């Protein structure tokens, strides 16, 4: 896939821009196209082959290309804009079209803040009952975008791992909780298991262990 | 085509006055009735004040009597609501909503895009 | 506020109604409109003056109303139709515009299922900095609308209470997560806490104690 | 005006079949290619299928290759995609993407259908 970054916000009326870097066999031979979706609902084509854009889309868009690399800019930003923005290109090695990681865009209404990771280790009334689970709970973080990763000891669990999209608080500060199931034979057996919260590029991890 | 562009929505600490802008274009800005709503976060939507053509009768949600003030512009097809000793159960998102009929009814033809007001 | 089913649903293809009740100052004598919300975004009108359907409204939704009770129409479940829907009507007495509690409606791509409750005590870490936060955990239930409920003992918790909006597992069946933060000291006090889950008037509650 | 409605979606258990039909209105459906876009919950959009406009030439994604059959019925406007032998992770929502030009550019997506497996 398209490497672009998870969050990208500014302040209202400042112009943002969204970088999607790819392949030689990619953007390089062929043009790219943004879509913006607006979250569970189908996406909209905004930008089309590099800089051209479809009826009906803001005269503030604007696209460009470098090389290997495209750069979607929003100017005069508005509420209208908050999406999760994608960039796609036709790829020759895959003979396919290939897809962005995806780019939250949020309109800053207060500062950016850090998350508060608390861990929580399976409660006791389930473990009675067979079923072990642990919830890592994310709160007043701002923007709304995060990356959750869970290893046991130092070796990442890639499985059974549940994630809430994040969601706002009365205080309009995000929160979201991911959570893994277990069973107690897992539980037990390991030392420990770890939650891993990625905020803008700064990453927090905290710890459980029975005891 | 009819657009509404909401402003002036930030962060204050609870007892600070804001004041929310909203510029109208495309239709007869003093020919309708204006009104403001607002919807919590992870909550439905709540009713704030509505402001007549003339500008002659304003009414406001119980939860904000006699703490907002509306007003408005016909000259500068612009609308204002005044916030006055907030608090922090206003927390939430702002919408600017036009009204087609004669006034008196909650149908709203066009909203604004909205502006996100947090307090704490 | 007017009386609206927090959440309905219905198969693809299948004519659902979504019922706006109130009382006799609102509805009664006045019309009911009806407005469609995707999360995050502005709402759009989609039936006005109660049977009257505004330009671009498909065919298949229709309104009616009869004395305090309202109830809005469609036929031919979408998947396009998922949004929240609000009814909306003048009220005198309260001489302003009234809204409605808020109906999320989803077309069911499986069969309707029961939240998996689990409520988590404080962590000892966490007590160690002087800082107690609890968590209900709220997963497997589909469709995905709930409402959540602490109770400090038999007391219900006004203040502090936090909900995350339902979010897609990877089996398509909604999850959400509520928490509670405290002090440890209010945290010690009390006897005992309640997480109540609610969906579609069946409700599940879990209790731990220190 | 253009118009595109998925169906099909349903809930089965892995290594099932299921068949998704998509039908087109507003545009002539035999002019442009048609595609599948397909978005797991929680992640972001996927690339399935396209379908040239004769019907010709079939393009699967690496993930998907040999599993689904893509088809197009033109003379009733109608997309079908035939998943065969499905797995877990092909769990998600799947869209309707109509072409503009072997091109990555969908003009207009459909609603999207819901694809459980469990
Ligand atoms: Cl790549
Ligand atoms: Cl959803
Ligand atoms: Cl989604
Ligand atoms: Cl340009
Ligand atoms: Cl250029
Ligand atoms: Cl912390
Ligand atoms: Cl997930
Ligand atoms: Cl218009
Ligand atoms: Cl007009
Ligand atoms: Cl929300
Ligand atoms: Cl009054
Ligand atoms: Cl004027
Ligand atoms: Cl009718
Ligand atoms: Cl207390
Ligand atoms: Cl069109």
């Amino acid at each position: 896939v398209l490497t672009q970054p998870p969050s990208t916000s500014g302040t209202p009326g400042q112009r943002v821009t969204i970088s999607c870097s790819g392949s030689s066999s990619n953007i390089e031979t062929n043009t790219v196209n943004w879509y913006q979706q607006l979250p569970g609902t189908a996406p909209k084509l905004v930008m089309h082959t590099n800089n051209q854009r479809p009826s009906g889309v803001p005269d503030r868009f604007s696209g460009s290309r470098s090389g290997t690399s495209a750069s979607l800019a929003i100017g005069g930003l508005q509420s209208e804009d908050e999406a999760d923005y994608f960039c796609a290109a036709w790829d020759d090695n895959l003979n396919g079209v290939i897809f962005g990681g995806g780019t939250k865009l949020t309109v800053l209404g207060q500062p950016k803040a850090a998350p508060s990771v608390t861990l929580f280790p399976p409660s006791s009334e389930e473990l009675q009952a067979n079923k072990a689970t642990l919830v890592c709970l994310i709160s007043d973080f701002y923007p709304g975008a995060v990356t959750v990763a869970w290893k046991a000891d130092s070796s990442p669990v890639k499985a059974g791992v549940e994630t809430t999209t994040p969601s706002k608080q009365s205080n309009n500060k995000y929160a979201a909780s991911s959570y893994l199931s277990l069973t107690p034979e897992q539980w037990k057996s390991h030392k420990s298991y770890s939650c891993q919260v990625t905020h803008e590029g700064s990453t927090v991890e905290k710890t459980v262990a029975p005891t | 085509q009819v657009q509404l562009v909401e402003s002036g929505g930030a962060l204050v600490e609870p007892g600070g006055s804001l004041r929310l802008s909203c510029v109208a274009s495309g239709f007869p800005f003093n020919e309708y009735d204006m009104s403001w709503v607002r919807q919590a976060p992870g909550k439905g939507l709540e009713w704030v004040s509505t402001i007549k053509s003339d500008g002659a009768y304003t009414y406001y949600g119980d939860n904000v009597k006699g703490r907002f003030t509306i007003s408005r512009d016909n000259a500068k097809n612009t609308l204002y609501l005044q916030m006055n000793s907030l608090k922090s159960e206003d927390t939430g998102v702002y919408y600017c909503a036009k009204e087609a009929r004669i006034g008196v009814s909650g149908t709203y033809d066009y909203w604004g895009q909205g502006t996100q007001v947090t307090v704490s």
